[PDB]
């Protein structure tokens, strides 16, 4: 009933890491909602061609086997009543 | 019994007897009017919106409550020093709570200037939840306790409680408790409230350190009559495999047989107070040890009593495995590391595993001629037979007790924050200013009266707990470690007021100073 | 006919009134009844305690009876409890006829 | 107490005392195995389909029951004559039910010829529902009572009960009763069952007629001191209107004031035993007086106690307002009018209205100079103050009692079929042959055993009711009407067996023979 | 782990057996154990009566609790009762955890 | 569940009446069903033109102000599960 749309809060807006440590994390479990979030959706936009894409549904994003490049991920949260809110997260990996 | 005769004197002593201490403590309180006498449901929806982990649903009552569930509400720093430097343990026996010198004030802000008058005919109603029929918000390590220093006045906290939820919404079995459905006691300015309570048979707090490690419990001169597999190959060749057993003794103390093993572990993340030794990433929440309940994660904070660090590395503290207190005048949002007091739990490193280290190794395959002896790490280890551990320390600022939740079972119900776990802890003392309507209309109106006289209450409160003590009798020769106030000139005496009259506790004082071997 | 217990002698009517307090009688006698009173009201507590006898059920019915339950389904407000404004609402009229008794 | 010693003698006497009669009665029964020991739900869906009025839902238990709820189970015709010719009333005081000489037989039809053997070690279990926790199917005027004649054997009826339904389907509050959930009594061939019961304080049955009408209750010689409006116009002209009051006296007995009025009415349809005087249409159900309950109509049958006919018209009977009994050897489907016994209720025409006539007139407008005095008919009339009525007669073949349904209220709970309405009537005595499995498999099978030994039970049953009596003391001079057996030669003695040994009750004998003035 | 009460000394095992009845021993002695028995079975009644202690509820909860009710809606068969064939069926597993008790 | 269709039973299959008594009755309340009948529907077929038609829904049919002619009515019953059964009823009114 007259629910406010959720808010997606990615803790690391600009994630920075080098090539040796590819396994990084982007936290989206801090995203708030007036009731509760039924689905966290992670999708990449600027991700360079690699072994695999990302479409994980975990609230906290675990990354692996990164290659050098610039990554851009958008977190989509879903209210219990269907309202959505998508915010973007950036990750730059060095040579 | 009248308006002009005090309903109780100020007792704030602390008398030490042969085997017990009776710490009396009196304070002045100020009880405002909460919620404007209303019961309101509270949720993360009300609070603007919270995540799935922080989702909640509950009610905020117009009731205050009394919470003397911190150790400094009763013990002065000198009393704490006497207790911890001289005793191997203590436990509360009985308390005697008194609520007297009540005086209800009526404030009027009609002209823009407030005029606090005296309402003699108005009452305050206080009841104690001695059957535990209400949610027990004490033992949650909340604020609003009696202040550490007797001189200052404190404001009584609001009583609210949480219940079951599916998000911000109430499932069908989420209870709503009306606290007016309890027989209260209506006190005017000449009345007083007192009750007595007998604590449970809780064990003594281990107010001592161990002067003997768990793995070094043996004669360092005689060797065991047991053997251990020393060698598995008698050389460096290819097909050289043997089984050479050597007697385990003082030469190799690590491998010899032991009857007992360190307590359970649940690993934490090792964060260093030297910020240049940490990772450059935000590992605060992602790298934490949590436990999941009905889907939503919640931080351990502090979890099973484990040693904070190995010997020699004082900087490292578990990410959430230690109690962190705030210094005087410290904000509540992202304060620097030098404005908080992180309590070390290293006195129990003799029996407990290090909070930031794995419990040990474990073999994870059957080695044969083809597969090497592969072994893994034990990050978390539940209880095993023969495990001995030691509970978390109680501190001068820390909690005293907690209510063991009514469940079909539990294991070792001592509170993970330190203290004494009781099925029936001291009852919740709930106090509320009785509403006084301002002016009902001269014509009947079915609606509930919404215009009340704005008024508050104040008075004194006296709690007196009798603690049993466990005296030291050790044949140790050399002096023990004892808590001393360092003799070196300083601007302010520690544990005392400064030039502004604000009393500050400069450090968290534990109890584990005297040593007791295993 | 509205339900309840019909009594020849029901609980007596408890009638309460603020006793009039005149403001200022004139310094010279006036036969008329005093019409200027101090405007004042009264407040306090009231406690009523009724002891109800009960008629316990003893039926050899096998299957479960219909009973009044609070439905377990998430809702904005707990029913029969205050909402965010602190106004207590009774959400339905609850009868008494739930247990079954054959004729 | 053994197999070869009888567990009770045959008592069938009836001893008349000073103010009571103790009618003992013994019979032989045969209890088959019902439902094959199963509980089954029964509905109009099971029975092939019934209309909305005849829709039902219930269960048919494997239990028999004992039903001595007819007057001839206790009174011989001569005893009935003694009772009704000499007493102004009677009521039961206490009963003593005994169940003895039990003998369980086992029948085997293995070869095509049945061989009824004797099962000494098999039991029959009987319990009495003395707390009224079961549906009370007695008082429904069912069959299966103890036979009127002591010599013949009878088969114990099956016990089934109906519950709530929405069509053939069970609504959520329709109860299911397991009769094995009651503490029974397990009787072998040497055991016996007996219980005693004390009847309620029910009023005496009005076993008399009235020798005085309700409207002729007055001195026929003196005139009342009250006036009645005799004339409203003093002539035949146009504007001739007056109010002429004349004293009401013996000359005009109809109009004079009376203190009491005839009992309530609920009109029936007047059907004549001379079929040429009825309508040519099928008015049996359509022209009937019914009452609706939850939508589905149900016949009155017989409804409030009303006189059957006016004096002089014996042929007319109310369509459903009289109890109809069947003669000996009468079918159960569309038998001729000369094979049933329709009981006249004309003895109560003095106080009660005629069942086939309207209660009276009523004014239905305000007459004025323009509107004539318009008056209507009162087809049905509920209770009014000052109403006096008289209950329906009890007959030798009719019911004795009924259970007043447990409701928040009732009015004059005497059964509409005649008898004594009791909150706590004689308890239902429920008897069942205990199942005996035939041959369980040598290997375990979780399913309930379905192969039982086919067996039945037989024995004697003795009920003894003590009836209080209300003796006649009247100063009437001339002889009263009394029930006599007519002295005229006939092929068979009435109320006695014929050449085939079948005992027939040739007429329904009421009780209202002696006269008692109002 | 399947639910219930774990006892060191639970209710003892009640063991029952039809005593063997040989059919016809030979008229001449035979050392072998008799193998020809009369084929027979046994039947009877069995009565067990357990006395259970109870822990009554005393909670200051305001709103109604969740309670086990038989749903009031028309159905072919009464649940927990026999159908037209006389076979008794338990239509669901009924737990015990209905009343609520806070931690 | 596997419900049998209802059965419509009109008590008077051939109703006979003269002109003086026009008010007659046709009984359809005896119609049986495995559960219950939710609707009885009366409709005429051979009814000659008169002041009014008939489409009553009472189980028991009440007729009035008849005129001479031949009448034919069909009773439609409805099971709780939708099954129907229509049977006809005849009425001849004399001059």
């Amino acid at each position: 009933r007259k629910n406010r749309p959720p808010i997606a809060i990615v803790s690391p807006q600009f994630q920075e890491i080098s090539l040796p440590t590819t396994s990084t994390v982007i936290d989206g479990s801090q995203s708030t909602d007036d009731d509760k979030i039924v689905q966290y959706h992670w999708e990449e936009l600027k991700g360079p061609l690699r072994e695999e894409k990302i479409s994980e549904d975990t609230a906290i994003l675990k990354l692996s086997k990164l290659v050098p490049g610039n990554y851009t991920f958008s977190l989509t949260v879903v209210d219990s009543d269907g309202a959505t809110n998508s915010t973007t997260a950036n990750l730059t990996v060095n040579k | 019994d009248g308006v002009g005769s005090s309903s109780g004197n100020w007792h704030c002593d602390s008398q030490w007897l042969g085997d017990r201490v009776i710490t009396t403590s009196t304070r002045t309180w100020a009880l405002p009017t909460y919620n404007n006498h209303l019961y309101k449901q509270i949720s993360n929806s009300t609070s603007g919106g919270s995540s799935n982990d922080n989702a909640y649903f509950g009610y905020s009552t117009p009731w205050g409550y009394f919470d003397f569930n911190r150790f400094h509400c009763h013990f002065s720093p000198r009393d704490w020093q006497r207790l911890i430097n001289n005793n191997w343990g203590f436990r509360p026996k009985r308390l005697n709570f008194k609520l007297f010198n009540i005086q209800v004030k009526e404030v009027t802000d009609n002209n823009g200037v407030k005029t606090i008058a005296n309402n003699l005919t108005s009452t305050v109603q206080v009841f104690t939840d001695s059957d535990y029929q209400l949610p027990y918000v004490l033992g949650s390590a909340h604020e609003g306790c009696l202040p550490p220093f007797p001189a200052d006045v404190f404001m009584i906290p609001q009583y609210g409680y949480l219940t079951l939820n599916d998000g911000s919404q109430a499932v069908g079995r989420s209870s709503f408790y009306c606290l007016e459905y309890f027989p209260s006691q209506m006190l005017r300015t000449g009345n007083n409230f007192q009750f007595s309570y007998e604590f449970e048979n809780v064990p003594f707090h281990s107010s001592y350190a161990h002067s003997q490690s768990l793995d070094r419990l043996m004669n360092p001169l005689i060797d065991q009559y047991l053997y251990y597999l020393s060698k598995t190959i008698n050389g460096s060749g290819q097909n050289q495999q043997t089984l050479k057993f050597s007697v385990a003794g003082p030469s190799n103390m690590a491998v010899q047989g032991r009857n007992y093993i360190p307590g359970p572990s649940y690993r934490q993340q090792r964060v260093s107070t030297t910020v240049t030794q940490n990772n450059n990433s935000e590992f605060a929440w992602p790298g934490a040890s949590s436990w999941a309940l009905n889907g939503r994660n919640s931080l351990m904070n502090p979890g099973p009593a484990m040693a904070s660090h190995k010997e020699g590395e004082d900087r490292f503290f578990p990410l959430s495995g230690s109690l962190i207190f705030g210094k005087q005048g410290t904000g509540r949002d992202n304060v620097d590391a030098d404005k908080v007091m992180i309590t070390n739990e290293e006195e129990i490193k003799t029996t407990n595993p290090v909070a930031t280290e794995s419990y040990g190794q474990v073999a994870t395959n059957h080695q044969s001629a083809q597969a090497q002896a592969q072994t893994g790490w034990v990050q978390n280890q539940g209880i095993l037979p023969g495990m001995v551990w030691q509970d978390r320390d109680v501190y001068l600022q820390g909690p005293i007790w907690a209510k063991i939740p009514h469940t079909d079972g539990n294991f070792h119900p001592s509170p993970l924050m330190g203290g004494f776990g009781m099925k029936h802890p001291p009852p919740q003392i709930l106090i509320k200013n009785t509403p006084v309507p301002a002016d009902p209309p001269t014509a009947f109106n079915k609606d509930k009266l919404n215009s009340f006289i704005t008024q508050y209450s104040t008075g004194q409160v006296s709690v007196e707990i009798e603690w049993e003590l466990q005296k030291e009798n050790s044949k140790r020769w050399n002096p023990e470690i004892q808590y001393t106030s360092n003799y070196y000139k300083s601007n302010n005496v520690e544990f005392a007021v400064n030039t502004e009259g604000v009393y500050s506790e400069p450090r968290p004082i534990g109890t584990r100073y005297l040593t007791r071997n295993l």
